[PDB]
């Protein structure tokens, strides 16, 4: 689990060292289900990073996730739903709503400035996808968030 | 294939003694922005862990690095001044350090237009603060050798950018490529064999 | 080398005419 | 510096050098990784005490 | 033990019993326990685990026997989900998909029983041919036949209005495949006034309809709407072209 | 609606190259527009009289129709 934290806190993972994250640590019985709690947590924390989400809930539809019905389950099931759905909508349906009070966790917050912006990227686009030449205020206020975000858009697309 | 053969490297030669660093980190990330492409790999070179700390002791080529990037163009072209005086010490030297500051220059400006459809006069004077006739002659100059994509719209003063594609770049470079490669057959394929 | 270079007519380079550059700005 | 593996040779063996350098590599395989890394000898000759 | 009142302290003869209940039950007994464990599995709704467990033993009762009637599977889809797998006509039609439910409204089509009822065969010949709707007015010109006449439950039930409001997305849906499948750029105004919506939310309807990849839009906000079209020339025209390319006796 | 319907799609001989006309239809249908324009060709189009499509920013109905029609002695 710790080789799973320091091999997961700057870049170090999320295609290396995932396998950190379960390999013995799916070796709980279910001694600890806390621990479990919390890298189960994070293994799910970080699947969405990857972009491919569908491992997160094809991961809570298998065998050793539906003896597990617990409250981070529909955390990051509502994260998942933010990774598919592709919206901060789902952020602000996170963070402040279903299941805000995994904010407040120690290696997490420094991932959510990545994530924030990683599906500021992704609903930018979602945004931008049908349209053609449409103006700053279908991007900007079809997600509420500011205009220069927009002109940060700007400095986020460029190539 | 300087910059990833090098870049790819770490060097090590029998305690660096041909490596002779306090130039081989410098060299990799003053050879980069040639022809590492600005998206791709410009982030291994940024949040590359293995450079950015033995570039830590050497703030100049640093602000030389974090000033393409990061758009303070102010700074950048008085960072590349530098390095046309730092060009004196390397003995591959001289259409090295003309092509290197034309490319530099050129790289320099492409990565400012091409985000935007119109550019205006005063913001392309805000890049550094040259005014006018730096950025006329020059551009002038290099669209003169039609490698960017921009035009001295001087009718309102806002330079325009639209792209048409690589898809002529080929042909372009092609028609060049092929007379040089027959021309070295006709070199040869006569009697003189 | 051996790749055509210009290094025809110019006057001295960026070092000079940033000089007189930001110079004749300020 | 690879001094600090030499640094536990006690008895070794010209093999017992071949199999830690080997193994170091692989160390440096498990985590798809392109260099091999200081610690992937410590836990090489560290693993092979037995 | 279920008049007392329980949900999961019936659970004990729910988790165990493996399929069939026993190892196959051995006799005339075909669903009746995994049919009793299986609408007290139900039990609340508990929403994954009484559907999810029993498609495992769905697969078990398919020979259509002589045994009598032992409407739960009615029961199952009848929380989330697409449901492919009179009431089977207008069941079908609010399923959103394109052109194997277009196999699926009309492999049951035409039948000489399908002969009877024609005021419900106005779904099939209007919803199947690709022709225009409109929002509700064909809804409350057949409100004194559709609501009632002798999915959509609702007197005061709850979720029997949000899938009326998924017939609503019929005609949405239904007519920009009609000026997707037939037309280039026609007007912000125009397809405004053709859907009767404002701009808005018709955008926000076409952007769901392009997010989820089903037509080729190149909308715009300005006049250059809707186009289908590609303007960068691959040869698909020049292969088309080439695609078409007694008194004796 | 039904004479409307070929006879007012019948008389689009015109061979002129690619047929495109919007404007002779405004005129040669005593009916209001863009109904007159949409969705004569809506019909026509759903089954199997007018093939084309149609630009009405530009009001222009390009059409490539089959209908193997006339006798056409003089043909």
């Amino acid at each position: 689990m710790q080789s799973g934290i320091i091999h997961a806190a700057e870049e170090k993972d999320w295609k290396t060292a995932y396998s950190y994250f379960y390999e013995a640590f799916e070796g709980y019985d279910s001694i600890d289900s806390p621990k479990a709690i919390t890298s189960l947590k994070y293994m799910l924390l970080c699947k969405i990073m990857l972009n491919t989400p569908e491992d997160v809930q094809a991961l809570v539809s298998g065998k050793l996730a539906l003896r597990y019905a617990g409250r981070q389950t529909e955390a990051l099931k509502c994260v998942a739903q933010a990774s598919k759905n592709r919206s901060l909508a789902d952020f602000e349906k996170a963070l402040t709503d279903y299941r805000a009070e995994l904010r407040d966790d120690p290696i997490i917050s420094t991932h959510l400035a990545k994530l924030y912006d990683n599906l500021l990227e992704q609903n930018l686009i979602r945004v931008i996808e049908p349209f053609s030449r449409v103006q700053i205020e279908h991007i900007s206020s079809l997600i509420k968030l500011s205009k220069a975000d927009v002109e940060r858009k700007l400095s986020q697309m460029i190539l | 294939q300087a910059a990833e053969l090098f870049l790819d490297t770490v060097s090590t030669f029998t305690s660096y003694e041909l490596m002779d660093y306090k130039t081989f980190v410098t060299y990799t990330v003053y050879v980069s922005m040639i022809a590492l492409e600005r998206p791709d790999l410009r982030e291994k070179v940024i949040k590359g862990a293995e450079i950015l700390e033995v570039l830590h002791s050497l703030p100049a080529v640093r602000q030389y690095l974090f000033s393409l990037y990061e758009c303070r163009y102010s700074v950048f072209f008085q960072s590349l001044a530098v390095v046309e005086q730092e060009m004196k010490k390397d003995w591959l030297f001289a259409p090295h350090y003309r092509y290197y500051v034309r490319e530099m220059r050129i790289h320099a400006y492409s990565q400012l237009l091409e985000s935007y459809r119109s550019l205006t006069l005063g913001y392309m004077a805000e890049a550094f603060g040259v005014g006018v006739e730096f950025i006329d002659q020059e551009l002038s100059r290099f669209i003169a050798a039609g490698r960017l994509h921009c035009k001295i719209d001087k009718v309102n003063e806002i330079v325009e950018t639209n792209r048409p594609d690589s898809k002529n770049w080929q042909y372009q470079e092609t028609i060049k490529k092929g007379d040089l490669l027959l021309n070295r057959v006709q070199k040869l394929s006569r009697v003189i064999n | 080398v051996w790749e055509d270079n210009w290094d025809d007519d110019n006057v001295e380079d960026d070092f000079s005419n940033q000089l007189r550059a930001e110079l004749e700005k300020h | 510096n690879l001094r600090k593996i030499a640094e536990l040779m006690p008895g070794a063996s010209g093999a017992e050098v071949k199999g830690v350098c080997t193994e170091a590599g692989m160390y440096a395989l498990r985590e798809r990784r392109v260099h091999v890394t200081q610690e992937d000898f410590e836990m090489a000759v560290a693993k092979v005490m037995q | 033990k279920e008049q007392n009142g329980d949900v999961k302290e019936a659970a004990s003869i729910l988790q165990e019993l493996q399929v069939e209940t026993y190892g196959s039950m051995e006799k005339k007994e075909r669903v009746e326990f995994i049919l009793e464990q299986m609408r007290l599995c139900l039990a609340v709704k508990d929403y994954i685990r009484t559907q999810i467990i029993s498609k495992k033993i769905n697969t078990k009762f398919f020979q259509e026997e002589n045994t009598e009637k032992l409407n739960l599977m009615i029961q199952l889809d009848q929380h989330e989900g697409s449901y492919l797998s009179k009431s089977v006509v207008l069941y079908v039609i609010l399923a959103p998909f394109d052109n194997e439910q277009s196999d699926l409204v009309h492999r049951i089509s035409g039948d000489k029983k399908l002969e009877e009822i024609p005021k419900y065969k106005d779904l099939l010949k209007l919803f199947t041919t690709m022709e225009l709707m409109r929002w509700s007015t064909l809804v409350e010109d057949y409100g004194m036949e559709l609501r009632k006449g002798s999915t959509d439950v609702f007197g005061s039930t709850e979720e029997g209005e949000k899938r009326w409001k998924d017939l609503k997305n019929r005609v949405v849906e239904h007519n920009i495949r009609i000026m997707a499948k037939y037309y280039t750029r026609i007007t912000m105004k125009r397809m405004a006034q053709l859907l009767d919506l404002s701009v808005d939310e018709s955008e926000a309807f076409l952007s769901n309809l392009v997010v989820n990849k089903t037509i080729f839009a190149k909308v715009d906000r300005l006049a250059g709407i809707i186009n289908f079209q590609r303007p960068k020339d691959p040869n698909n025209l020049l292969n088309d072209w080439s695609q078409k390319l007694h008194n004796l006796q | 609606r039904k004479i409307q319907l070929l006879c007012m799609e019948m008389t689009f001989t015109r061979p002129a190259n690619h047929r495109q006309l919007t404007f002779e239809e405004i005129a040669k249908s005593a009916k209001i527009t863009v109904n007159e324009v949409e969705l004569l060709v809506m019909k026509a189009l759903s089954v199997g009289l007018v093939k084309g499509s149609i630009d009405e920013v530009d009001k222009r109905v390009h059409m490539t129709w089959v209908q193997p029609r006339v006798l056409d002695l003089q043909q």
